[PDB]
């Protein structure tokens, strides 16, 4: 079949600054006969439904802000937006009309900007949960930036991957920022076998690694 | 324009059937043509297959093969998809998409089909609180975790919604056929451990509403 | 094609007078003759009278003699209906209907006359709860009354509109001439009592609004 | 005068089928030379004004659809519908404009099918009652079918028969079912003079009264 590729897959881009998006597809889309070039351009709001914005490539369609503007022949396609608003945080999507099936992009989230610093806070297990028959140990990361990070866990000096599991929401309108939750799981008898509990994140901003700590007794 | 007018969420199980009816309005229905889209672990759009209701010509992709049919009625001008031998990747939205001309494409509100072998129960509330006495920073955190409940989404409150300020709710993780969701909030040093808060969650489907204190 | 137009209710007392006014538009009202009809207990109706317009032609029932007098305005083009010696049996929804031809007629939407020896009073509400500590059912059923207001009507919600489903609404009935109401609503026992509900009543002539948590 | 009569007072019907309604003068309403006969039927929906249906008996209303008609001269009045609506819920009347005083018709009503029954709506007084010197027992009926039903009280095994408020609502837009609300008022120092409190009902369709009761200590 025919592939398409869509690079970057994401963009951080302020107030006021232009955008411009790649969909690459795996040969010429264009068409001899009506000289029209066939692809669409969709943008999925969070929590809504994705909608047609710029159709053949070359119009925009009735209703379309004039801030979209479609333009790229042949192999290359390039999307511009003149200005971006406060309303244009979404998902694109690149679609394909020339061939059966129809291909669908991989898409492209927008982000906001900028410079979050993080923060750990660790929480010891409760008291219904050693009496239900296990425990958790888990540490949460709020307030940072990019969404790019890692999380370790290491268990009495030892590192163990086994009931790792992450937790990651959207972007907080309210400080432009994420938040993360990490969650380990473990049963009440390796929680008496064992002591200290640590885990350990990365962040591209920090030199070290912000390491926290609590004990059993 | 058109009013496209879906079914609700459906919760079936692995094995079975499952029907999804899309109701177009304002325009002839044998005229335009129908599709339909899958959207894939949230930020991936899949294509289903399309119909011509004039001709009822019926074609697929590759991966959808011997899967989902494609009927539709004339009377009504509606369009069924039916589903068989359902696994569990088959949980995703669907869309209705209905092509009328090439400027825009007119597109549904979208179906949410949850397919697990899961029993409804009530959930459970484990509260969090720091083990520290003592801390530099000026603003504490605390945690609320809601385990063992089923099914998705549960409204989680803090102090019956009186504090809207520095609330993070995580979204569920599946667990062996259990959803599990965290959520934390940020309070300064000045009520804690001054005042006492609790953690209030709601669960629809189960009515069973259950509050604990930190 | 016409327009019917009337006063609203009004709050009379014992012993006065009451003018009822019938609006018309669209039509010469030196023409077709107006009639009145008297509607008791909800459903059956009752022949008031007519009269007309350019001839002073009036004819009354055997039973508004002495009581209903018709009184027509040609500058003005409207109706006119005045009563003398009000009592308890003479609050009824009131309608005018214009006489056209023998086939169809025109229709009002009605004025709403009460008449009573009254005093408005904030409406005094109380809690109620079953008293058994166990039961068979599954639902939990729970109600308020209302009781000492006046004048109609009353909104009577639950949770602040919250919960639209199970709720019923029954009428008031007069007793020591005022009104009193009740409603009830299902609630499941996996809430009850371990959350609380409120009754919010609502009084717009008093502008009282007061809440019980049960 | 002359005075008409309508039978039956109610029927239950359903989805589909037909309806006739009867109205029956005591006196001849035709008129020799026109062969026409004086009536009219009237259609009046809950909060909105009454409307006409068939006039002269013989004929439709312009803008009325074609399922209303009606046959019939002289002493007995036919009104017929081929196929009821959801919309079709209203209370019918008929009048002759014979003769003066003009006379008017019962009123039918139709109503929906079928088998709704409740079982204990028993509230015991509150604590608040007994604050302003009175005091009220209620009982209530939800989900029932048909509309007509007997209430009694019983105190200490005695009937009472004042102090009685009954109450009853229309027919539900869901369930299509009824809702009977009991009031039984009283005095502040006869409450505390009975203890056992007994509501009975009789309904239709079980061939034995339900009966429930409570104790004040």
């Amino acid at each position: 079949d025919i592939v398409m590729s869509q690079s970057p897959s994401s963009l951080a881009v302020s107030d006021g600054e232009r955008v411009t998006l790649t969909c690459k597809s795996s040969q010429s889309l264009l068409y001899s006969t009506n000289q029209k070039n066939y692809l669409a351009w969709y943008q999925q709001k969070p929590g809504q439904s994705p909608k047609l914005l710029i159709y053949w490539a070359s119009s925009r369609e009735s209703g379309v802000p004039d801030r979209f503007t479609g333009s790229g022949s042949g192999t290359d396609f390039t999307l511009t937006i003149s200005s971006v608003k406060a309303e244009d945080l979404a998902v694109y999507y690149c679609q394909q009309y020339y061939s059966y099936p129809l291909t669908f992009g991989a898409g492209t989230k927008l982000e906001l900007r900028a410079d979050a610093a993080p923060t750990v806070s660790i929480f010891p297990p409760s008291s219904e949960q050693l009496t239900s028959g296990g425990a958790s140990v888990v540490c949460f990361l709020n307030n940072f930036y990019p969404k790019d990070i890692n999380v370790k866990w290491k268990i009495d000096g030892s590192e163990r991957q086994n009931g790792v599991l992450n937790s990651w929401t959207d972007q907080d309108s309210k400080d432009s920022t994420y938040s993360m939750s990490s969650t380990l799981t473990l049963t009440k008898d390796e929680y008496e076998r064992h002591n200290s509990y640590t885990c350990e994140a990365t962040h591209k901003t920090s030199t070290s690694p912000i390491v926290k700590s609590f004990n059993r007794n | 324009e058109v009013q496209l007018q879906q079914s609700g969420p459906e919760l079936v199980k692995p094995g079975a059937s499952v029907k999804i009816s899309c109701k177009t309005s304002g325009y002839t229905f044998t005229e335009y043509t129908m599709y339909w889209v899958k959207q894939s672990h949230g930020q991936s759009l899949e294509w289903i297959g399309g119909i011509n209701p004039n001709i009822d010509d019926t074609t697929y992709n590759q991966n959808f093969k011997d899967k989902a049919t494609l009927t539709v009625d004339k009377s009504s001008s509606t369009a069924y998809m039916e589903f068989r031998s359902l696994t569990f990747d088959d949980s995703a939205v669907y869309y209705c998409a209905r092509d009328d001309k090439a400027s825009f494409a007119f597109w549904g509100q979208g179906t949410l089909v949850t397919v697990s072998a899961a029993k409804t129960t009530p959930p459970s509330v484990y509260p969090l609180a720091p083990g520290s006495a003592a801390q530099t920073n000026s603003m504490v955190t605390l945690g609320c975790l809601v385990k063992g409940y089923f099914p998705e989404p549960v409204t989680v409150t803090w102090n019956s919604g009186s504090l809207s300020s520095g609330v993070h709710t995580f979204p569920a993780v599946l667990q062996s056929d259990l959803y599990t969701l965290s959520s934390s909030v940020t309070v300064p040093s000045s009520t804690w451990p001054s005042e006492t808060v609790t953690c209030n969650v709601a669960h629809p489907a189960s009515s069973t509403k259950v509050d604990k204190k930190i």
